[PDB]
RNA sequence: CAGAUAUCAGGAGGAACACCGGUGGCGAAGGCGGGUCUCUGGGCAGUAACUGACGCUGAGGAGCGAAAGCGUGGGGAGCGAACAGGAUUAGAUACCCUGGUAGUCCACGCCGUAAACGGUGGGUACUAGGUGUGGGUUUCCUUGGGAUCCGUGCCGUAGCUAA
């Protein structure tokens, strides 16, 4: 899972600053890293069709920031979707 | 022949019937006696009666081996598990132990299905 | 790295003098490896509950290791390829 | 029984597999397992002490 | 009858995990239970630390999805369709016995239907209680008791239903 070290210093690298955890940005970051993560655990664990509900679930919230994110300003949208390489 | 002074009272305990095998402490079955060995079958193999009847019998054997003390070893369920126990205890064989020697497949093996008659 | 507390039965052939150094000669791969503190407590001649290869006593190891999923994974690999060790198992003292 | 439990109302005791001792006051002659109800403990520690008799059946250390 | 049954010991096989095993939990639902290890799923609880309405539903569409069945290669100890004899019977093809092939298990696939039902769509704000009951935390006696939030039963208010 989120590791509560890795998640922190994700935080502190793409957060909008110090302690604002919940940001669009950073939990963007947090949820995309997580998803990195169990990208491979699927695919070792080919069968598991059970932690690919999680999977869209997370992808779905993403999403679901990356257009409020785009509403806000979407300066930080082009920004964030450059640093991460989303599409 | 031989002698067996303490023999083992293996019941084989089938409701078809109850084939008391009596067994040296070796593992040998020196002698059986079942309900068919006294000549009971179909119904009458089946039947209490032919319980004490086989024990009975199986303990003359173990007397003309000269067998006195006998630990009972019964198998499964079946008809006659008392009355086959207290006709080897009249017949020679005082009880002992009584141990309840039945297979515990613990969730294993699959058996058939049923009957419905 | 995690703290698995390894327990190992072994043969009741042996004599308890050996049961430390074959203990150590295996340990040391784990030391060497992932750098781990070992608490090796020993107490054998205990019985079995159900006799195992027509065996039904031996000798009991406990051994308190700080070692990595995969050097404990090497060990039990090893804690079975052994004629004196008789059963392994490896314990995850997570909440697994 | 009937109380709490010996565990989460006596507030100190442990219980280990090592301690074959203290399990076995708790299993059956041949080791069958107590109902979830039957010894009057709370449920959390019925569930551990089965999982741990489990493993113990496992390591031949307990009749089985 | 050759040594069948049996008894002991041994080997082989294949499959599943009795007891724990239950309004008790988990899971979106089909489902989950021998033990170990690894990865991973989600929920609940106390601090707002933070984002600052990022809410819900959701046609199309998406995958998952019981069992069976078929494609591909194995397994098969047992069971066992189909198919075999015997048995009641007027008839057995059926109930019963005497066996066993695919399947049943595994691997990769197909399909998508089950009575796949709280027969109660998803989500949200209000309406007496009482009592079992899982997880948590707190608060009040000296563990004891209370509160709270979440899971999970039954009975019972209002009110509702044709009942």
């Amino acid at each position: 899972a989120l590791t509560a070290e890795q998640k922190k210093e994700i935080l502190g690298q793409y957060g909008l600053h110090d302690t604002d955890t919940g940001s669009p940005e950073a939990q963007v970051a947090l949820l995309t890293k997580r998803i990195q993560d169990l990208t491979e655990h699927l695919k070792v664990h080919k069968h598991d069709h059970h932690s690919r509900r999680g999977l869209l679930l997370l992808v779905g919230r993403r999403r679901r920031l990356l257009k409020y994110v785009a509403q806000v300003d979407v300066a930080r949208y082009r920004s964030l979707i450059e640093r991460l390489g989303l599409r | 022949k031989k002698n067996v002074p303490h023999g083992a009272a293996h019941i084989k305990s089938t409701f078809n019937n109850t084939i008391v095998s009596i067994t040296d402490p070796q593992g040998n079955v020196i002698a059986w006696a079942s309900s068919g060995h006294v000549g009971f079958k179909g119904s009458r193999k089946s039947t209490p009666f032919a319980a004490q009847l086989a024990a009975e019998n199986a303990a003359r054997k173990a007397q003309e081996h000269g067998v006195k003390k006998v630990d009972v070893f019964v198998k499964g369920p079946g008809s006659g598990r008392e009355t086959a126990i207290r006709s080897l205890q009249a017949a020679g064989l005082e009880v002992g132990t009584i141990s309840d020697v039945t297979p515990q497949p613990h969730n294993g093996c699959r058996p058939p299905k049923r009957r419905r008659v | 790295m995690r703290p698995y507390e390894i327990m190992v039965i072994l043969d009741p052939t042996l004599d308890e003098r050996t049961v430390a150094p074959s203990l150590e000669t295996f340990l040391n791969v784990i030391r060497k490896d992932g750098g781990t503190v070992d608490k090796v407590d020993i107490w054998g001649r205990r019985r079995l509950a159900y006799e195992i290869a027509k065996h039904a006593e031996g000798i009991y190891a406990v051994i308190d290791v700080k070692a990595e999923p995969a050097t404990v994974s090497e060990l039990d690999r090893q804690l079975n390829l052994n004629e004196s060790v008789l059963r392994t198992k490896v314990l995850r003292t997570d909440k697994h | 029984k009937t109380r709490k439990c010996v565990f989460c109302s006596k507030k100190g005791q442990t219980i280990d597999y090592k301690d074959t001792a203290l399990l076995r006051t708790y299993i059956s002659e041949r080791g069958k397992i107590r109902a979830r109800r039957v010894t009057g403990n709370c449920v959390q520690h019925q569930r551990d002490i089965a999982v741990a008799v489990k493993n113990a059946r496992e390591v031949a250390l307990l009749p089985f």
